[PDB]
């Protein structure tokens, strides 16, 4: 038994627009935020609510980064979403 | 400990106007206090901006209502005056 | 310290799934880390300035959300 | 002295009219602010407050739900046009995303 | 008898238009349109004549930047034609008809 | 009155010329006419708000500044 | 008394300090303000200045012009990369746009 | 009549500083006053917020530099920074 290619796609796309919760582990996140951090100020500390808030900021920039991204794809009569199309929705969107 | 104001009573008591047995968690109630200070903070900026430009040193009613007007989106900014005007004039007859 | 590579790649296909996405190229990781990176920089300096010119030396959920706010991304549930 | 009621009371609201006051007056806004302002304000955040409440209300009721969660604020937000006009550029903490999907990835 | 090819007169224009910063909508018929506008949300109103000058110049400007944009969506897809579907893409990523 | 019809097809052509367009379909005019007229409403709109306000009759130049700088579309040159 | 010294000579500016200081006091910002936060921004907005006109003046220049004018300007803000990124939402009246064709579109 | 100030005169110094064979016409001398009032009020408008943030009732020197290194972008901040901190430190020895 082996589902068709596209099929568990849909099924995650379809699970992971239910929940709520939070798509990248914890830790490496806070780990990653401490070390961009450092560039800025030496022994730097954070709240938890801080490290949460970055993370649920980030998290929404990206879902919709990628939703203009599959926007731009599918104009382009695409399935897959190429790194020109990520260029082309934040170029538009004024970021570069 | 020093005191934190929030509008979460008054948050509270209009939940208990429209849903009367529906009730609320703590984050729903963290984001409904920033909405309100959020839309306050909108409101009276706009509002401020409005007198200064008219050279004026009072905000009235009138730069509040017109404030309500540019920022509140089409038929809310309607409903919205009604409900402000509506109470002006309670409030004066007392 | 080569902790952007925490942002595995299977994280970045279930932020994609929730986006709507149904097939991704193999070359999409590697631009998502980047662009993750350049916001998080952007948003941590504007909190680390806020918090250096209140003479603090912890990055407090009110610096980030006025981080944030500068941007334009207004952020509710976090501070008031 | 008579027995002090409330100006909210009097105006019929449930919104604060005194902190709001306070809130125009320490807020340097002007110089001056008006004896009705405050009361236009207030009813007008109670009206938008009420708004938003009904439809999560609602939402969570649809889900057969008794609290409300950020979920249900996020679908009544997203789900009505003026609040989204009026809430385009802002985030609300754990809310998911609205579920949608193009027709050009559903198998035909 | 003489004739260029497609597309050089185009280039032509474009090197053309880049270069000078005149208005390119007739002022009268863009006056007369903002006043038809404007009679929907009061009657009897009347215009400086810097307020339609700003009105022309930001339209300009605005219709300038989409199209940009749309130029960029067209040649997106392979393509440089430019169709209606690339003004309603870059109007959706800019966040305006979204 | 049919005026949005005075922003003719060689105008529109030329605002694409100045974008950098080469190529034209015959078809973006109605839609290039409906963007124009949206965009004008919205700030007609705020700047009719603006003159009401201040118990005037005419529209200055600076409530249309002022239209435009609260949509984010600050506009240098008429004060 | 002693003869008048504007602040502006005191601190070696040419925008003044006393006209910053007022239009701070009377516009709605802080109940108070300190002696020193005109100078710090009559400071700020004449170095500001002298960068726009800066450029704006080699603009013309290279234009084989003697005046400035609002196409020189937007010359000078869309060129640079900073001042790009300072005046992003800003429309400059009669300023044009910045010659640029695609090279796809080239023959 | 009546008054209307504007930063002309001023910017017609600095211009002479710059390039004094140099002239400006009326409509580039309107675009940089309204470059110059806007960029005092973003300025100013960031350092009541940040004022108002930390629960102080004056804008010092402290706010305007934080402001400023908000603001402005890149290494422009930094070259502007120090022609304040100058100005802040000529002025107080006169």
């Amino acid at each position: 038994h082996r589902y068709r290619p596209g099929t568990v796609a849909l099924r995650e796309i379809r699970r992971y627009q239910k929940s709520t919760e939070l798509l990248i582990r914890k830790l490496p996140f806070q780990r990653l935020v401490r070390e961009i951090a450092q560039d800025f100020k030496t022994d730097l500390r954070f709240q938890s609510s801080a490290v949460m808030a970055l993370q649920e900021a980030s998290e929404a920039y990206l879902v919709a980064l990628f939703e203009d991204t599959n926007l731009c794809a599918i104009h382009a009569k695409r399935v897959t979403i190429m790194p020109k199309d990520i260029q082309l929705a934040r170029r538009i969107r004024g970021e570069r | 400990k020093t005191r934190k104001e929030s509008y979460a009573i008054y948050v509270y008591k209009v939940l208990k106007q429209v849903h009367p047995d529906t009730g609320i968690s703590s984050k729903a109630m963290s984001i409904m206090n920033s909405f309100v200070n959020d839309v306050f903070e909108r409101i009276a900026g706009e509002a401020s901006r409005l007198a200064h430009y008219n050279k004026r040193s009072t905000i009235t009613s009138r730069e509040i209502q017109t404030a309500v007007r540019l920022l509140l989106p089409g038929e809310l900014a309607k409903h919205a005056v009604s409900e402000g005007t509506k109470a002006v004039t309670k409030y004066t007859s007392a | 310290r080569d902790n952007i590579q925490g942002i595995t790649k299977p994280a970045i296909r279930r932020l994609a799934r929730r986006g709507g996405v149904k097939r991704i190229s193999g070359l999409i990781y590697e631009e998502t880390r980047g662009v993750l990176k350049v916001f998080l920089e952007n948003v941590i300096r504007d909190a680390v300035t806020y918090t250096e010119h209140a003479k603090r030396k912890t990055v407090t959920a009110m610096d980030v959300v006025y981080a944030l706010k500068r941007q334009g991304r207004t952020l509710y549930g976090f501070g008031g | 002295r008579a027995k002090a009621k409330t100006r909210s009371s009097r105006a019929g609201l449930q919104f604060p009219v005194g902190r709001v006051h306070r809130l125009l007056r320490k807020g340097n806004y002007a110089e001056r602010v008006g004896a009705g302002a405050p009361v236009y304000l207030a009813a007008v955040l109670e009206y938008l407050t009420a708004e938003i409440l009904e439809l999560a209300g609602n939402a969570a009721r649809d889900n057969k739900k008794t609290r409300i969660i950020p979920r249900h604020l996020q679908l009544a937000v997203r789900n009505d046009e003026e609040l989204n006009k009026l809430l385009g550029r802002v985030t609300i903490a754990q809310g998911g995303v609205l579920p949608n999907i193009q027709s050009v990835l559903l198998p035909k």
